[PDB]
RNA sequence: GAAACUGCGAAUGGCUCAUUAAAUCAGUUAUCGUUUAUUUGAUAGUUUACAUGGUAUAACUGUGGUAAUUCUAGA
């Protein structure tokens, strides 16, 4: 019965919420808050842009017109990263165009 | 009487006794092949259920208790989380035996005993007393309606709950002796019917115990 | 004619129904009941013209058969009973409870209202006479006949009938500075203050209404209803009150909402 | 019996048909305006004296009257939003004021013909009869059909025109299959 | 592609249904069946296709959109039920009544007037006079 | 559930304008001058009973008359 494997993985979904502690309840309305078209993600007072450390590192190519980053994300659904491939766990690449 | 309505008139519409009703009615889920609403899902069986009762009843308790229970039914492991809370306000509607809202609340039940089977055996001797609590009371106020919602809940318990309940069927039978010792006919023969299910689906070993028992106890209705 | 009429033609019927001239060529002719013809609304206009619950007068025959339909917490199966003025139609099923009450424009309207309200109506006193053995009885508006009635109880007044027990719960006499509302003429709706009754033997009493924007109109005592002191009706009102507005006002204000 | 559906006449005949300078007058505006007959002229005057006579009654009212303010200003708001009378001449003296011709440019014929769809106003009306013409997402063949302002700038060739990016019409592929065979 | 939408939705538990008026969006189509749109409607709203009736379909001058009136019953045997049997013929659901014309009947019901009794009695007597 | 008894309807609807010159009709009055099926609300402890008759018949069984009718005779 495919619903006791949703339990299965809700189950060990909220093993890791209590590894990650109110705090359970709130987290879960999160983490699904993708399926429903709306912000979730309150961070912008907690942020601390004074401290930011900037850096700006040269390029030969003249005049970059676009840059197209990959991260690799952790799926609710299935609980498996986005990855490609083994090695790329855990890789953040960024390609960029001239 | 004696010449039931074997020959049906051309009326489309026609007078039947609440007798009438009862005896042609059957407690047996599983013949019923029409779709059913929990057999699509996307989050879980009580939220695909929950959506569409709203669309459906809108009675003053139902509207009431979805209103309560509406935030902590979004998503299956939210559900999990606030079992406890869904579940006594479910207990605590069906209470009031407002038969406008029965419906959507017994079905409902049900259905919550799907998404969690096995953490609803906590659940499961308040779960069962306030449906003989309800039938009880449903036999007050005249409606086959309420019967066929309660004893369908009572099976689609046992259905989800079968692997379990077989283990410790006796304790299940114990239950619901007063229902199957009830002096309505009807009553006893609508319970016999739902506790059959398990009976049929036991381990031969686990249903000597049970006949012992039951035998046991035969040493009113 | 050789006896009773039993057909309503759609041109003659009441205008404030509101029934297309076109659809067809009869219109229900509302049964014998509490309320007159022409100040009465059939159930199935107001289940099929108003609340739009029914496509048709079958369908409608099919809600009232299933007995869903409570008039003055009494179930009715008749798809022409006469409902009317102050009448609460109670739907179980669907959960609501409507007080029909003619707005501004002299039409009845769908007010919706709590079940605490639908419990009760209110009565205007036409008659208070003694029965057979002595027993005083009072008829109302809708033709319920009370015995018992409470002695100062009077001709005009107004009495708050319970529904379930069909008893008097209070009363309110007709005097000057009561809250009231039109029943009919031009000015059908409208809501004010008693200032003058104006009497005349052997004739129709005129009464004079001042409304909350300080607009007087005069009418005949027969289209007064009274309905509780300034301020504190006892039956919630419908939208806008019963307060008649002008034209300009009219474009002025749907011109601001839209 | 069911109850009546009311009707009207649209156009009426006019006092003298026969004068010379107006026989010119429906020459000009036929053939400048590509109009089938004289009776589309006689309706357009028609409407015309119908608004102009209730404008004038109007004026005679007295100012400040509420019939006068109140049916003024819903005559005005329909003239300017059908768009013969400009947005700056809201006064009912400028209605009295108005001409035949004012009607006349706001036909969908005359309207297709300037904003360039059709370089004839025949061809604008053969263009319009022939279900290529489309005012927003909707298609009109009527070339009596009056544009609003608001509609003005959403006329265009229809979806399921040739023209507006359909499929050739029976001519063109029957001639695209011949060449081919 | 073709698109349904669903306008002016009412939740009618007297009939035990919902109303509601359905526009159809069939760009490069003549129109839509109303047998795709019950199916496509049942799916939408999650209910067995018997309990889906539609009609009053018109489609605008131009084409390209269509709007009719459509019904979705709680379940089946409440569409029995309610829905008129003209469009339970039409969907399949009743089987047409075979009936005489409407003179034929009137006729037989003139003759049937004009005996009286079972007339069993007036064949035998007939059948001794002869 | 045919037939018949019983209850209700058939006095509504549809059609036409022959007669009609204070008649009809329009508006406006009155019933303290009267009937009112039906609907709606009240309203009857004061009148062999574990329940009376053919003072009775239809449909029905059967015997018939008339050229003929939505005719009907006897039992
Ligand atoms: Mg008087
Ligand atoms: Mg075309
Ligand atoms: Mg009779
Ligand atoms: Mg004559
Ligand atoms: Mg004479
Ligand atoms: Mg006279
Ligand atoms: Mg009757
Ligand atoms: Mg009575
Ligand atoms: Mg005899």
């Amino acid at each position: 019965n495919p619903a006791d494997k949703r339990r299965r993985l809700a189950k060990q979904y909220l093993e890791n919420l209590k590894s990650e502690a109110d705090i359970i309840a709130s987290r879960l309305k999160e983490d699904v808050a993708e399926q429903q078209g709306r912000v979730f993600r309150y961070f912008g007072d907690k942020l601390l842009i004074s401290e930011a450390k900037q850096s700006f590192t040269r390029v030969g190519e003249n005049n970059l017109t676009c840059i197209s980053c990959f991260q690799p994300v952790l799926n609710k659904y299935t609980f498996e990263e986005s990855s490609n491939g083994d090695k790329n766990k855990g890789r953040l690449f960024a390609y960029t165009v001239s | 009487a004696k010449q039931r309505q074997t020959t049906k008139s051309s009326k489309r519409y026609r007078y039947s006794s609440f007798k009438a009703r009862i005896d042609d009615l059957k407690i047996e889920p599983a013949r019923n092949l029409e779709k059913r609403v929990h057999d699509y899902v996307e989050s879980s069986h009580f939220l695909a259920s929950f959506d569409q009762w709203k669309e459906i009843n809108l009675s003053a308790k139902f509207t009431e208790f979805a209103a309560e229970i509406e935030h902590d039914v979004q998503t299956l492991p939210q559900i999990l989380y606030h079992d406890k809370k869904i579940f006594n306000s479910l207990v605590s509607f069906i209470n009031f035996h407002d038969e406008f809202s029965l419906q959507p609340l017994l079905d409902l039940l049900a259905q919550f005993c799907h998404d969690l089977g096995p953490d609803f055996l906590k659940f499961y001797e308040e779960a069962i007393k306030t449906l003989i609590n309800l039938l009880d009371a449903a036999i007050e106020f005249e409606s086959s309606n309420v019967f066929e919602w309660g004893f369908n809940c009572l099976a689609y318990i046992f259905k989800y709950l079968s692997k379990f309940l077989v283990k410790k069927l006796v304790l299940t039978c114990d239950l619901l002796i007063p229902l199957l010792s009830h002096s309505k006919e009807y009553l006893s023969r609508f319970s016999a019917e739902a506790l059959s299910f398990l009976v049929r689906k036991c381990p031969v070993s686990n249903l000597r115990e049970f006949v012992r028992s039951v035998f046991e106890k035969l040493e009113t209705n | 004619a050789r006896g009773p009429k039993k057909h309503l033609k759609r041109l003659a019927a009441p205008h404030h129904w509101l029934l297309d001239k076109l659809s067809g060529c009869y219109a229900p002719r509302p049964s014998a009941g509490p309320h007159k013809l022409r100040e009465s609304l059939p159930l199935i206009v107001f289940l099929r013209n108003r609340l739009k619950y029914a496509l048709n007068g079958r369908e409608v025959k099919a809600i009232l058969m299933q007995r869903h339909v409570k008039v003055d917490g009494k179930v009715r199966t008749d798809t022409t009973y006469p409902a009317g003025f102050m009448d609460v139609i109670t739907l179980d099923a669907t959960n609501e409870n409507f007080r029909l009450v003619y707005d501004v424009k002299g039409r009845f309207a769908v007010h919706r209202i709590t079940d605490e309200e639908a419990s009760y109506k209110l009565g205007k006193v036409k008659k208070v006479q003694l029965g057979k053995k002595g027993v005083p009885y009072v008829v109302t508006h809708d033709g319920r006949t009370i015995r018992y009635p409470d002695p100062n109880i009077k001709v005009n007044d107004t009495v708050k009938i319970d529904l379930a027990s069909g008893k008097i719960t209070d009363f309110i006499k007709f005097d000057a500075g009561k809250l009231v509302y039109v029943t009919g003429g031009r000015n059908l709706g409208r809501i004010g203050t008693i200032v003058h009754k104006e009497r005349h033997d052997g004739g129709f009493d005129l009464v004079h209404i001042k409304d909350s924007l300080d607009n007087t109109f005069v009418t005949r005592l027969n289209n007064v209803f009274v309905i509780g002191e300034q301020g504190k009706p006892y039956i919630s009102l419908p939208k806008g009150k019963g307060i008649k507005l002008s034209i300009a006002e009219e474009r002025d204000r749907r011109r601001a909402q839209q | 019996p069911r109850a009546p559906r009311t009707y009207s006449k649209t156009y009426s005949t006019p006092k003298r048909p026969y004068e010379s300078s107006r026989l010119d007058a429906e020459l000009k505006l036929a053939g400048e305006f590509g109009l089938k007959n004289k009776k589309e002229i006689y309706r357009i005057s028609f409407q015309l004296s119908k608004i102009r006579r209730a404008a004038r009654d109007l004026l005679t009212r007295d100012e400040k009257d509420p019939k006068r303010l109140f049916e003024g200003n819903a005559l005005i708001r329909r003239l300017v939003r059908v768009g013969v009378l400009s947005e700056d001449k809201k006064k009912l003296d400028y209605v009295l004021a108005l001409k035949v011709e004012d009607f006349l440019e706001r036909r969908l014929q005359t309207q297709v013909y300037k904003l360039g769809l059709a370089k004839s106003v025949h061809h604008a009306r053969v263009l319009i009869t022939q279900r290529h013409i489309a005012v927003g997402k909707q298609i009109v063949n009527i070339p009596s059909f009056m544009v609003r302002l608001d509609s003005e700038k959403h006329i265009d060739f229809a979806p399921t025109s040739p023209f507006g990016g359909a499929r050739p019409g029976r001519v063109a592929r029957r001639n695209a299959a011949r060449k081919a065979e | 592609a073709v698109t349904i939408r669903t306008r002016k939705v009412i939740s009618n538990p007297l009939l035990a249904r919902k109303q509601f008026v359905v526009d159809v969006l069939h760009p490069n189509r003549a129109n839509v069946s109303k047998d795709e749109l019950r199916e496509k409607l049942a799916e939408v709203y999650k209910a067995e296709k018997d309990a889906v009736s539609v009609f009053g379909f018109r489609t605008q001058f131009g084409g390209g959109k269509s709007v009719g009136f459509g019904l979705v019953y709680n379940s089946v045997a409440e569409a029995k039920k309610f829905e008129p049997t003209y469009r339970l013929v039409r969907y399949g659901l009743a089987e047409k009544v075979e009936k005489a014309s409407r003179q034929q009947r009137k006729q037989k019901k003139n003759r049937d007037k004009k005996i009286f009794g079972t007339g069993k009695r007036l064949a035998k007597k007939v059948a001794r006079r002869n």
